[PDB]
């Protein structure tokens, strides 16, 4: 009923004021409360009734609502508000409360790097267990985004790849794996293997070979 | 100190049931509606309806209606939620969180859900319970930079998460970097975990990785030496 609109994503630089709206048909007459969910957490009641806030939040978190636009508005952003933030009514037709999509908060100015890469061949326990798994570990990248591709031979691979999605380090640049199988023939019948990574329009590429 | 406990983690078949329960404490049970609200992997919150714990009354969500039972314990303090013939993608984290205060009163103020339970995540899949196979990643010319050289553990094919690694009994964790686990198309994990050391290092120090499996009752330790 009271389908409530956010933007998937915002972005903003420390320090500025960034504005998350909630679009709804009439929702100036209702009352928004915005969550904010810090990943792995549990979500976190941050704004009440438009512009209120629970003890404990700092005061830079504000809202405003209005005609068809509830705003969360955080001030002076901080890198620690990284967070996806979404906002919450209640419908009258039906004891119903109703979410927002969600809005990712991405802080700008976190330093990019290009990806490290480790190749690993399979084990020789692995060949003789008559499986091999190649193993690509990618690290230290930002923005996280990547693309990997694997070669035998400079010749394209596509059958018996496994890819993460990339995740956050604890130094907030990223790390994805990729995992190639193949049977111990295949590994064998091949000059070399490849794993390339892709960032940002430039290419890291580590190769490992079955006779090294 | 107001809180809200889940149980932990359950794992399920397509089809199967299970029941998750909430515990409240520091504050008086009956007085405040309990809602559940269930976010998919990477996804939105959703939420599935309210129990009123002072009568016992609910209200679900249209496409939560016939197959969630929301019920409670007053004696105990505690909100229950039944899914009945799960499917796969049922697969999220399932939250409780306090809601309206005094219900069905003069005085019901609704101030949004401002505790929530911390989660418990209910994963649908029909792979079935399976240990990893551990295999060593050795350290060779390739795998070394710099006069550092990359180790490591794969763990591979098991079911389900988590597992955790450790490097030498916990004795060595500068230079560990455990990854992720990539969740492949049979439906069974793997993961690696590498460890930068001094290729000096390598021939005087013994290198153990100790892979703990706990949803198969499986630990391994595995030792990685040099090619």
């Amino acid at each position: 009923q009271s389908v409530l609109t956010q933007p998937p994503s915002v972005s903003v630089a420390p320090g500025q004021t960034a504005r998350i709206t909630c679009g709804g048909n009439n929702i100036g007459s209702k009352s928004v409360h915005w969550n904010q969910q810090k990943p792995g957490q549990a979500p976190v009641l941050v704004v009440y009734d438009d512009s209120d806030r629970p003890s404990g939040i700092p005061e830079r978190f504000s809202g405003s609502n209005s005609g068809n636009t509830a705003t969360l508005t955080i001030s002076r952003v901080e890198a620690g508000d990284e967070a996806d933030y979404y906002c919450q009514v209640w419908d009258s037709s039906s004891d119903h409360v109703v979410f927002g999509g969600g809005t990712k908060l991405t802080v700008l100015g976190q330093p990019k790097g290009a990806p490290s890469v480790t190749l690993f061949p399979p084990s020789s326990e692995e060949l003789q267990a008559n499986k091999a798994t190649l193993v690509c570990l990618i690290s230290d990248f930002y923005p996280g985004a990547v693309t990997v591709a694997w070669k035998a031979d400079s010749s394209p691979v596509k059958a018996g790849v496994e890819t993460t999605t990339p995740s956050k380090q604890s130094n907030n640049k990223y790390a994805a794996s990729s995992y190639l199988s193949l049977t111990p023939e295949q590994w064998k019948s091949h000059r070399s293997y490849s794993c390339q990574v892709t960032h940002e329009g430039s290419t890291v590429e580590k190769t490992v070979a079955p006779t090294e | 100190q107001v809180q809200l406990v889940q149980s932990g983690a359950e794992v399920k078949k397509p089809g199967a049931s299970v029941k998750v329960s909430c515990k409240a404490s520091g504050y008086t049970f009956t007085g405040y509606y309990m809602h559940w609200v269930r976010q998919a992997p990477g996804q939105g919150l959703e939420w599935m309806g309210w129990i009123n714990p002072n009568s016992g009354g609910t209200n679900y969500a249209q496409k939560f209606q016939g197959w969630v039972t929301m019920t409670r314990d007053t004696s105990i303090s505690t909100a229950y939620m039944e899914l009945s013939r799960l499917r796969s993608d049922d697969t999220a984290v399932y939250y409780c969180a306090r809601g309206g205060l005094e219900p069905r009163s003069v005085d019901y103020y609704y101030y949004g859900m401002d505790v929530w339970g911390q989660g418990t995540t209910v994963t649908v899949s029909s792979a079935s319970t399976k240990g990893p196979s551990v295999f060593p990643l050795a350290p060779s010319s390739k795998s070394t930079s710099g006069g550092t050289a990359a180790l490591g553990c794969l763990v591979k094919d098991y079911f389900p998460e988590p597992v955790t690694v450790s490097w030498n009994s916990g004795a060595l964790t500068s230079g560990v970097h455990t990854f992720p686990a990539v969740l492949q198309s049979s439906g069974l994990y793997s993961l690696s975990s590498v460890v930068t050391v001094p290729s000096s290092s390598l021939g005087t120090q013994t290198y153990i990785c100790n892979v703990n499996h706990k949803p198969s009752n499986t630990k391994v330790d595995k030792r990685v030496e040099p090619k």
